[PDB]
């Protein structure tokens, strides 16, 4: 959990596919919604990711993002650290899974005031994001770059 | 539709 | 000048049209291809912009954008004060006009690594939010938001 | 096809 590390998530709902990618030291998230969870959909939602925060480490979430020469394109490019997402700590495995019940709970508790899932879903990190728990993932994320910075 | 993504 | 002030700016490609937010006190931007400006695609990239940082005003970027009823209610739905775009400081409209002159080149420094534009506008995003110019544009708007939240 | 996005 140093300030550049970020897991990626992967879930589902409504035949859709949910990709996520989780400040693991914050549990600050970013998301999208994607017809299917391909390389090439992985990789670019790496590039959008990088653009916007230092991303040094991502464990990917399956075996088939970590093989996939296209999303180890893009972490070449983007100058990130692409790793497995092995829990060699059970607790991570255990706090991804409550995380995707939490966003599928506020996505129940959004979906319609929602034509479209991916509103949903934008609302939920909205939601998600500024969750004060205190202080909220998006300061918490904040505090913790601007800390490395100084 | 009343949703804020189609207020129709 | 606050921490959570922004800029919409929207300029055309390839005949494309790239939505671009700005955030005023540090240059940072995010940014997005859509095949042309409407009030839903304006809505749905502002609902993300404060999904992901304290977004507290948006001054739009033109008056089709202000009077839209489904911006308005994305801006209602996410707290965002809407404000008009007028250049009441003249300095304004230079400062956007060479950033997209900067994006622009960027996009084409990049874009015979790309086959799509909406990934090379994202390499230019990494490549101006990266820029030291000495601090990054990533790096001010870190320190402006911990700043402000402190 | 040689390019980041589309590595045919
Ligand atoms: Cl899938
Ligand atoms: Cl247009």
């Amino acid at each position: 959990s140093s300030p550049g590390i970020w897991q990626l998530d992967c879930t589902h709902l409504e035949g859709k596919v949910i990709l996520v990618a989780v400040h693991v030291a914050s549990g600050y998230i970013e998301a999208e919604v994607i017809p299917a969870e391909t390389g090439q959909e992985t990789a670019y939602f790496l590039l959008k990711l990088a653009g916007r925060w230092p991303v040094k480490t991502v464990h990917t979430d399956n075996g088939s993002n970590f093989t996939s020469t296209t999303v180890k394109a893009a972490c070449w490019w983007a100058g990130i650290k692409q790793e497995d997402g092995i829990p060699y700590n059970p607790q991570s495995q255990g706090v991804i899974e409550s995380m995707n019940k939490e966003l599928k709970k506020i996505i129940g508790q959004v979906r319609d005031q929602a034509e479209h899932l991916k509103t949903a879903v934008q609302m939920a990190v909205f939601i998600h994001n500024h969750k004060r728990k205190g202080y909220s993932a998006g300061e918490r994320i904040v505090d913790i770059i601007a800390t490395d910075i100084q | 539709s009343a949703k804020i993504d189609n207020l129709d």
